[PDB]
């Protein structure tokens, strides 16, 4: 089969930048090379076909070039709505094969997270379990550290963190941290806090509650 | 205009079977070739199968990985595409997309490409059983309050397979919401969702999350209370 290679799996660029995404086929594909955009929600559309032909309705800032085994998608004057994963595909010979994809993050100005904290629910407690949850919302860049402090001591066991995809309208990220304990464990401590450390601040952003006041 | 609505996706055990469907509309179905394309989670796209039009005697073609296990078919009278999947394997786990082939090659070139794509139907091939989620609300405690806004949430815990959908106020309050991708913890998934609203409009005024998990026919609503 024909192997398609996109050697850059991810990149980051600012609004207005030129973005070049490369694709290499394992054999000549006679210019039958097509590009697709997959939005973060999973919606797929074709951009370019037959190397350089622009699909009706796709903005002109998308263009393609190449021949033989080597091809490129260019996004000129990058726009906010271009956050997506980009895939190449050869249509020369069966099986029709795709590249592995190139994920495009768009930069924005650094932004501090908005932190919210939530105690476990009555319903969960009756089940004999206890999940404490922290949301860090609308921050940039993506890297961020969350620490849980129980009565002042760091707790790492039982912590699970999930980042959102980049927000399509404002390019920020969000993440949830979930600390799940047995109800027994929960009950034997009072102070619960999550601390967010991010490059936008020299000191952590903190939210806390006390079990006996909740 | 062009709509391709996939259905039939679900959990199935290894060596099991499942039939997917795709309801097409907004174009002349019977003059186009159709495809299925799939995407294993976190991976690239893989072409699965092609069925040509009646004018080409409905010739079918398959990727070698699915050849002899999968059968692509169509019902032109109902504008439906089907994928019958037999002897399923773990690595068939994927989102499955119904796809309309490019049209006239004299205009669009001989090379194959895929002009319109459905939103997908998720197929999970696993030995693990269906498990409905436990849904729990997330409201602020008594201690402290910001004047401008408040953030509420729903925690969706210990389900299988993917996925679930969370909506707030029957869809009304939207994109003030964040959906946190599900994580697999010890054979079971957990995700959460948040909404942010003006602080005056809550709690005076109701806020509710509806959690659907089609795979276990469950739907749970939580009205959020102080
Ligand atoms: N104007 C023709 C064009 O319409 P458009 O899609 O631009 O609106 O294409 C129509 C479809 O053409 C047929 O496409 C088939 C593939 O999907 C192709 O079969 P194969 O590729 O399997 O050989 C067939 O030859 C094409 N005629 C066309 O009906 C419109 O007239």
């Amino acid at each position: 089969d024909i192997q398609m290679t996109q050697s850059t799996s991810s990149l980051s660029a600012s609004l207005g930048d030129r973005v070049t995404i490369s694709c290499r086929a394992s054999q000549d594909i006679s210019n039958y090379l097509n590009w697709y955009q997959q939005k973060p929600d999973g919606t797929v559309k074709v951009l370019i076909y037959y190397t350089s032909r622009l699909r009706s309705g796709v903005p002109s800032r998308f263009s393609g070039s190449g021949s033989g085994t080597d091809y490129s998608l260019t996004i000129s004057n990058l726009e906010q709505e271009d956050i997506a994963t980009y895939f190449c595909q050869q249509g020369n010979t069966l099986p029709w094969t795709f590249g592995g994809g190139t994920k495009l993050e768009i930069k924005r100005a650094d932004a501090a997270p908005t932190v919210s904290i939530f105690p476990p629910s009555s319903e969960q407690l009756t089940s004999g379990g206890a999940s404490v949850v922290c949301f860090l919302n609308n921050f940039y860049p993506k890297d961020i550290n969350v620490k849980w402090k129980i009565d002042g001591s760091e707790r790492q066991n039982g912590v699970l963190n999930s980042w959102t995809d980049q927000d399509s309208k404002d390019s920020t990220y969000s993440m949830s941290s979930t600390l799940t304990l047995t109800k027994d464990e929960y009950e034997r401590h009072n102070s619960y806090t999550c601390e967010a450390t991010h490059k936008t601040s020299t000191s952590p952003i903190v939210k806390s509650f006390n079990r006996n006041e909740c | 205009e062009v709509q391709l609505v996939e259905s039939g996706g679900g959990l199935v055990q290894p060596k099991g079977s499942l039939k997917l469907s795709c309801a097409a509309s907004g174009f002349t179905f019977n003059t186009y070739a159709m495809n299925w394309v799939r995407q294993a989670p976190g991976k690239g796209l893989e072409w699965v199968a092609r069925i040509r039009s009646k004018s080409n005697n409905y010739a079918t073609y398959y990727a070698d990985s699915v050849k002899d296990r999968f059968t692509i078919s169509r019902d032109d009278s109902q504008s439906m595409l089907y994928l019958q999947m037999n002897n399923l394997k773990t690595e068939d786990t994927a989102m499955y997309y119904c796809v309309r082939h490019r049209g006239a090659p004299l205009y669009y070139g001989n090379g194959a490409w895929f002009a319109y794509w459905g939103q997908g139907t998720l197929v999970t091939v696993s030995a693990a059983k269906t498990t409905p989620p436990s849904v729990y609300p997330l409201a602020p405690g008594c201690g402290d309050t910001t004047g401008s806004s408040v953030t509420s949430g729903c925690l969706v815990k210990g389900y299988f397979p993917e996925s679930v959908t969370v909506t707030w106020n029957s869809g009304s309050l939207s994109s003030s919401v964040h959906t946190f991708p599900a994580l697999l913890q010890s054979g079971l998934y957990t995700m959460s969702s948040s909404v942010t609203v003006p602080s005056s409009t809550w709690p005076s005024e109701t806020v509710t999350c509806s959690v659907a998990h089609p795979a276990s026919s469950t739907t749970v609503d939580k009205k959020l209370e102080p």
